[PDB]
């Protein structure tokens, strides 16, 4: 019909296709879900990857006279042909009506085409908050909040991250069983209050595509659609509804025992205790005494692990069980050498903040061992 | 049980059946035909022990070696057994398939590659035809063994590859002497056990040590009331113990003895119940008696062959038909076709 | 250990809860009713998280350590449910249950459903350790003697005023499961919201309960009504009822009938009626069943039944419906 | 060394050329002429009873078909391809036992295989044996490759009984009904083999072995191995007679003469004695049937006496004279039906007792 | 148990054994009806160890000198044995004491012991499989061929990935079609000195051969549009490959 023409260098074409591969393939239930959408706009090519809830758009810059138009092509085969071709060879792409002709060097290929099957509005947001979160901000935020969130959990809302923008700062929270994560990033902009839940898979897609710690990003967050413009490329995801617990009700629980000191020492101790931790009940015991910590583990193999750590403490003698994996994720995502730890009770949530700054905080509900 | 049990009269046969393997001329296959509990299992076991033993002693197996030490532990890597699972009754294509696919590899311990099928009649014909190639042309140093109550029911092809060795039941007096040494009671019971079991001393032992003997007694007593009164239906409880084939066989043996008593014959099988034999002869007409015996054998066959048939319905219909036949004025069937 | 009845469980639930619950029985109506009654009791007591597991032979240790990890300390209080195998606990779960019995907290409310278990299964140590802590509920289906009383009481809790004739027909049509009694009662209540269950109203439905197998097909032959049982067989073949089940019903009933026919010459009828312990409501039809069908008729019927079962068994299936209606048309003479 | 240099006669004396095959000239001639003239069909179905040569004729056909010395009715037998096909290690002759490879996975595998080129021979040939028990799905998938295969694909089907084949499968392949081997052919082949292997024998035992095996040469060789295993590695009349347990005409005629005169007590005593000696009951019944046949022949025309033995032919002549044809026919029919029901009898001896006692019915 | 004496004893570098197994492993049968195919043939003669693998549509032969005088011997090692042999030997340790007996094989690699039982039987000879009068020859860089075939294999049929080679003086061409009625075609600049020829291969085996060949220049030998191809190192003769073509 309209016909399309392209002479696109391979290297500048791979990164968009490679990036948009997230919401592509992966058991396509329909003949249209497993395919990529191409369209020509002025001097740009938009590549759209869809899985009915996440839409990833890549903008390839066009440097040559290119015929306008749009089409739908099998995403996997297009990616494979664009990757296998010799480096630096410009690919000549033409729409032969029902077929998709692509030539390069001494090679020719044809593709099956779908005229128009995934072209609705595809997106509609509310945009309560439009913070220009720069790259490095959500980089550390998301790497410090993802952890290992809900899988198979009945509570659907616990899957996605909770964003709350207030004043000049955005607080990101995540609950999963015992573990809970929060980061209070000081955006610094006069921003309205907003609360939202984003799907976990959308979060991992955003973090993975993120990369490149230099460019400020535009984030438009509504009540059903969230859009993030990572430099050249665009991503959009749905939004999970409410019923999420308030971090203002699970973070501040009047901590009374305070502790400090090295984080990597705790990492090594936790790894060595995980060897002899209960393989059925993942978690070891923490004896808390004045300016002293003791970590003990007794696996079903009848092997006892004990270590001593110099952690400051001025409270009362305590014995708290905890999951090693959750707290190890806490330590690893804290990206710091020293941490602070607040104890409340053996059945009440235990907080762990960054000793470097208040920007990173965490909660682990203790174990009964 | 544990390594089963050797039987004294089996010693000659084994000797002959090992000579053909001592000379090296042993046919790879062998279809041992022997009655249930006769003792063919011990013969096959001893043969395989001699064959897979790395050092075959003269007419013995090893005396001392690992090659059959792994045999005694029942964990030899060449020795394969093909028996239906304890929860099933038909030997599937899958087990023979696994055994035959693992035969093409070499012998693990450098000796023979011996196979054994525990009972050939249980082999599904599909399994028989999967095993046909393996029997006809096995690889070098591969041997086989099989056990059958009867060979004629086997597939036309499987026996054609094999040698049909036969286990003759011991002489009547010798079997009686052995059973008397083992089990102690009147010789009439022993003769009944041997003649009922077609001469299998092991089957006579199974009859005695099994409850069935007392149940057999029960049947006799029940008939002691049935035939003088023409009331056979009350036999139902006697003939339903998941042993309808065996109990119907005992009933048919009694009727055979009665028909023998008509054409007065010196020897009859049931010698523990001569009064019952005389009464059965007295009340029943020979044509009616033969029709009833034919029906008894027919019902026993119908029960033995088709599994999943309802025993109660069959035996009830049989008893009603018999009661009908004892009424005068009935037309009796005759075997034909 | 407190053994209770399904109606009396609620009171106990009101008085106090037990960390471990067991639901043993075949009838699933009372099983599910007790389960979700306990569940709503727990929800009224703040229990939020409700986990259910389907324990099979495939279910194993890696299918249970997640369970154990679940009830340590997560939030508020939660409940757990399990599905037991058809034969009850095995040796594979004999140790899993012992491990589960080692951690009982008010955080977790333990619910177990299943059928009757072998006496050696409750003899296990885990059951003994769970005696004072658990409550078992009897959930078998009792006899039909208390069936009219129980269904009348149930309809009273369902706000249904049944008639004696309605009670009789509803009981007589559904002696298979409390699920059938329920669905019939709710169907009747929704159809007639007033609650008066007149016999002309209750008889209509679609038919006598369902096409069933035994009731009227056998009963009409007992009284000799050819047309009734013949139409019932026509409907049974219309709905594709399994011929093997029909044959099994005939085998189990005609044998008792034959037993009844004998001894009638030299023993009064009622003595034979109560010697076999056959139901009196069934005896009322057994009377004319014996009176009408003679010994020769019984012999011919059993003979054709054996022929039919034979031809059916070796995969021939030579017009099983034709021979079944032939049996019927012999029994109507 | 200890690798069992000995091989069983049933496989050592397998045919290796079209001139080594005993009988079945009706198929050897057709096969050889088709090889020579240039008419070769892409699917051959050899069908016949056990031990008559379907596999051997098929293997000889394979030897000839992909011999490197053209395509001749006479395989050279010294080349490579002849040697491997004889040994069964050739890539292009593939043995498929249809009992195993009946699931759709294996049939799909075979149909995938047929699309390629050969490896060493001109033709890649699938020897599918016991084809008559491929599942219906397997046959319906196999129709296309059995109908119009590529140029270098030929199929050789071996079946024990043609009946179980879907008739459409019959129609697309070339049927060869291997006739059961006559007793003369079996006895001559046995004589040639035993003379070749320097084994002492006598013609009588050969005739007994031929009679026992109902037209199956492999069965004849199996009985030969059984007869040489017992009896110090030789074939003799006493040895084969003991192995079969067969009985002389005197005893069977004693049975038939006692039963024809309704001497029930004598009949049962004879059966008791026969059991004491431990004869094979089916042998007793076949001897009775043979005697009744001879009596019937004598009744029909006096020329056909009992002269093969003619030892106690006085008794046969007297019995024929003194018995109407109808009574002999009834006796034969009764004994024959009884013979048909030996496997169904709970015991062999009791089955024969049933049959004889039922023969005692006439007065 | 008393250990079995070995009739074939040698010792190998890990590099040599790894190269042999990588050269022939993809070329051995899986559960194939011919029992003697589901394995690898290890021939030894003179100072040369040779390895043969076949599945009726493929053949990999790899020959490497050893420098040790060895008897003429043959042996087949089944699927599982050779797979876990390749898994077992991975390090750079010299000890590869390989022992071949009448019924089993054992390779000692330092502290690890290899054990498996040989597939009884005689392997078909590879020399009878390699064409004896190759009257057509082709040459090209190995990586060019490998990348070309991988690129062209994208849009082929799924279960059997057939491709068509048109070999002529002007250039080499390969095409591929799939059940989706999709066409792919491409051109390579190989040096040819003959006329047009059309052959049909399966891109899976060709791609495997090219991937595990591991050389710079490659030479193809051909005789007929139905006969077997003989692909080899254009710079060495230590490994040869054959791919019986496909009917169309
Ligand atoms: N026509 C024949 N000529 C010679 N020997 C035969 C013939 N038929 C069968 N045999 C003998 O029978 C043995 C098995 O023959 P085979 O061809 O396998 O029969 P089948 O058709 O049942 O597979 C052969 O080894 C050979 O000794
Ligand atoms: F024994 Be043959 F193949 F019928
Ligand atoms: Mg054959
Ligand atoms: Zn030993
Ligand atoms: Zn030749």
């Amino acid at each position: 019909g309209p016909h399309m023409k392209f002479t696109v260098e391979r290297e500048h074409l791979l990164k968009p296709l490679q990036q948009v591969s997230g919401p592509l393939g992966g058991r396509p239930t329909l003949p249209i879900l497993g395919n990529l959408l191409l369209q020509v706009a002025d001097g740009t090519l938009s590549l759209t990857g869809t899985d009915l809830e996440m839409e990833m758009v890549a903008r390839v810059a066009l440097v040559q006279p290119h015929e306008p138009g749009a089409t739908t092509v099998p995403a996997r085969k297009f990616f494979d042909i664009c990757r296998g071709l010799p480096e630096g060879a410009e690919i000549a792409v033409q729409l032969e009506g029902e077929r998709m002709l692509v030539r390069s060097g001494r090679s020719r290929f044809s593709l099956s085409t779908l005229p128009a099957a995934d072209f609705p509005n595809l997106d509609d947001w509310q945009s309560e908050v439009e913070f220009t979160l720069p790259q490095a901000t959500m980089k550390r935020l998301i790497e410090a909040t993802q952890f290992s969130m809900a899988h198979q959990d009945v509570r659907y809302y616990l899957n996605g991250m909770l964003f709350e923008t207030e004043g000049e700062e955005l607080r990101t929270v995540a609950t999963d069983g015992h573990r809970l994560a929060v980061c209070s990033m000081p955006i610094g902009q006069s921003l309205p209050s907003h609360s939202v839940i984003v799907p976990r898979k959308g979060v991992i897609e955003l973090m993975r595509m993120l990369d490149g710690g230099d460019n400020p990003l535009r984030v438009q967050i509504g009540s059903n659609n969230i859009r993030a413009h990572v430099g050249d490329f665009i991503f959009t995801s749905k939004l999970v509804d409410g019923r999420f617990p308030d971090y203002r009700r699970v973070l501040p629980k009047n901590p009374d025992k305070h502790l400090e000191a090295g984080c990597d020492l705790l990492k090594q101790a936790f790894a060595r205790a995980a060897i002899l931790s209960n393989e059925k009940f993942r978690g070891v015991r923490l004896y808390v005494s004045e300016n002293q910590l003791k970590i003990t583990a007794n696996n079903p193999e009848q092997e006892e692990a004990e270590e001593i750590l110099d952690v400051t403490y001025s409270g009362a003698e305590m014995e708290i069980g905890f999951n090693v994996s959750y707290v190890l994720d806490v330590l690893n995502a804290l990206k710091c050498e020293n941490v602070r730890m607040m104890l409340t009770d053996s059945v009440s949530s235990v907080q762990i903040e960054d000793a470097a700054s208040q920007s990173a905080a965490y909660v682990v509900m203790p174990m009964r061992l | 049980g544990p390594h089963m049990r050797w039987y004294p009269w089996l010693r000659p046969d084994f000797e002959k059946l090992v000579a053909s393997y001592q000379a090296g001329r042993g046919h790879h296959a062998l279809l041992i035909q022997a009655l249930p509990g006769m003792g063919d299992d011990a013969l096959i076991y001893a043969l395989s022990r001699y064959l897979l033993c790395q050092q075959p002693q003269g007419h013995k197996s090893c005396g001392h070696c690992r090659g059959c030490q792994l045999m005694q532990a029942g964990t030899h890597p060449d020795y394969y057994t093909l028996a239906p699972e304890k929860g099933k009754n038909t030997l599937g294509v899958d087990a023979v398939r696994e055994v035959t696919e693992k035969l093409n590899e070499h012998a693990r311990l450098g000796g023979a590659k011996v196979v054994w099928v525990t009972d050939a009649a249980l082999l599904t014909d599909a399994a028989a035809n999967a095993l046909l190639k393996t029997l006809e042309e096995p690889p070098a140093e591969t041997w086989f063994f099989l056990a059958t109550r009867e060979p004629e029911r086997l597939l036309a092809t499987l026996r054609s590859r094999c040698r049909l060795h036969y286990l003759a039941p011991p002489p009547e007096q010798y079997a009686v002497t052995w059973l008397s040494r083992e089990v102690t009671m009147s010789q009439d019971a022993l003769l009944a056990a041997l003649r009922l079991s077609a001469g299998s001393p092991g089957a006579a032992l199974a009859l005695f040590q099994g409850d069935n003997w007392q149940a057999r007694e029960t049947l006799c007593q029940a008939l002691a009331y049935s035939v003088p009164s023409g009331d056979w239906y009350s036999l139902l409880a006697a003939l339903n113990h998941e042993q309808a084939p065996a109990r119907l066989h005992w009933l048919a043996t009694l009727l055979m003895d009665a028909l023998k008593r008509h054409h007065g014959a010196a020897q009859v099988t049931n010698v523990d119940v001569p009064g019952l034999v005389a009464e059965l002869a007295n009340h029943l007409s020979p044509s009616r008696l033969q029709a009833i015996l034919g029906d008894v054998c027919h019902i026993r066959e119908q029960l033995m062959s088709v599994t999943g048939i309802n025993r109660e319905l069959l035996i009830t219909d049989l008893l009603l038909r018999i009661e009908h036949y004892l009424q005068p004025g009935v037309v009796l069937p005759v075997p034909h076709l | 250990m407190i053994r209770l009845y399904p109606e009396q469980l609620r009171a106990q639930l009101n008085e106090g809860l037990r960390a471990a619950y067991l639901l043993l029985g075949n009838d699933p109506l009372l099983l599910q009713e007790s389960q979700d009654a306990v569940r709503q009791v727990a929800a009224a007591q703040g229990f939020e998280e409700h986990h259910t597991f389907s324990i099979d032979p495939n279910t194993d240790w890696n299918a249970i350590f997640s369970l154990c990890q679940a009830m340590s300390l997560f939030a508020s209080r939660q409940t757990l449910l399990l599905l037991l195998p058809e034969n009850g606990p095995n040796a594979a779960i004999n140790e899993q249950l012992l491990t589960l019995t080692g951690l009982l907290h008010d955080d977790l409310l333990l619910i177990v459903r299943g059928n009757k278990l072998s006496k050696a299964q409750e003899n296990a140590a885990w059951f003994t350790a769970l005696a004072n802590r658990s409550v078992q509920v009897t959930c078998q289906t009792p006899e039909q003697a208390q069936l009219p009383r129980w269904v009348a009481a149930r309809a009273k809790q369902l706000n249904l005023e049944l008639d004696d004739a309605a009670n009789q027909v509803l009981c007589y049509c559904y002696e298979g499961n409390l699920l059938a009694l329920a669905q019939a009662l709710e169907r009747l209540s929704l159809l007639w919201p007033d609650g008066k269950l007149t016999l002309p109203r209750v008889e209509q439905a679609v038919n006598d309960a369902a096409h069933f197998t035994p009731f009227h097909w056998v009963d009409a032959l007992l009284m000799g009504k050819s047309k009734r049982a013949l139409h019932i067989l026509q409907q049974l073949r219309l709905e594709g009822s399994e011929p093997v089940i029909l044959l099994r019903t005939l085998q189990r009933e005609l044998l008792l009938l034959v037993n009844l026919k004998r001894q009638s010459a030299h023993t009064p009828l009622r003595a034979l009626f109560d010697k076999h312990r056959v139901w009196q409501n069934r005896r009322g039809m057994m009377g004319e069943a014996l009176n009408r069908l003679s010994q020769t008729q019984l012999r011919q019927a059993v003979q054709l039944l054996t022929r039919t079962e034979l031809t059916l068994k070796q995969d021939y299936g030579q017009s099983v419906w034709a021979e079944l209606e032939g049996l019927s048309l012999l029994l109507c003479h | 060394g200890p690798h069992m240099s000995y091989q069983v006669l049933a496989r050592k004396w397998r045919p290796q050329t079209f001139a080594d095959v005993v009988g079945q000239e009706h198929v050897l001639t057709a096969l050889a002429n088709g090889l020579s003239l240039g008419r070769i069909h892409h699917a051959y179905l050899f069908s016949g009873t056990r031990g008559v040569g379907k596999t051997s004729i098929a293997r000889l056909l394979a030897k000839g078909l992909n011999c490197e010395t053209g395509i001749t009715a006479t395989p050279c037998g010294v080349c490579d391809n002849c040697r491997e096909i004889e040994q069964g290690r050739f890539v292009d002759l593939i043995e498929i036992d249809a009992a195993s490879r009946t699931k759709v996975e294996d049939t799909r595998d075979l149909l995938d295989n047929v699309q390629y080129a050969p490896a060493r021979g001109r033709f890649k040939v699938y020897l599918i044996d016991e084809v008559h028990m491929l599942s219906r799905h397997s046959f319906n998938a196999l129709l296309k490759t059995l109908e119009e295969p590529p140029e270098h694909v030929k199929f050789l089907l071996a079946t024990t009984d043609p009946q179980k084949l879907p008739v459409t499968i019959l129609s697309r392949c070339l049927q060869f009904h291997l006739k059961a081997l006559d007793v003369e052919q079996i006895r001559h082949q046995l004589e040639h083999i035993l003379n070749e292997e320097h084994i002492a024998h006598e013609p009588r035992a050969l005739q007994l072995l031929a009679r026992a095996a109902e037209g199956s040469l492999r069965d004849a060789l199996s009985l030969t191995d059984q007869a040489i295993a017992s009896g110090d590695g030789q074939v003799s009349t006493q040895a084969v007679s003991a192995m079969l347990g067969t009985l002389d005409d005197d005893q069977a005629l004693s049975l038939v003469e006692a039963m024809v005169e309704a001497n029930g007590e004598r009949v049962m005593a004879l059966i008791n004695e026969a059991a004491a000696r431990g004869i094979e009951w089916e042998a007793l019944l076949v001897e009775m049937l043979g005697l009744l046949h001879r009596i019937a022949m004598v009744q029909l025309s006096p020329a056909a006496l009992g002269n093969d033995m003619a030892a106690i032919e006085l008794r046969m002549r007297e019995l024929a004279r003194t018995i109407p044809p109808t009574d002999i026919q009834l006796y034969y029919q009764t004994l024959l039906i009884g013979r048909k029901e030996l496997p169904y009898a709970p015991d062999r001896r009791m089955g024969v007792e049933m049959t004889l006692l039922r023969a005692l019915a006439f007065h």
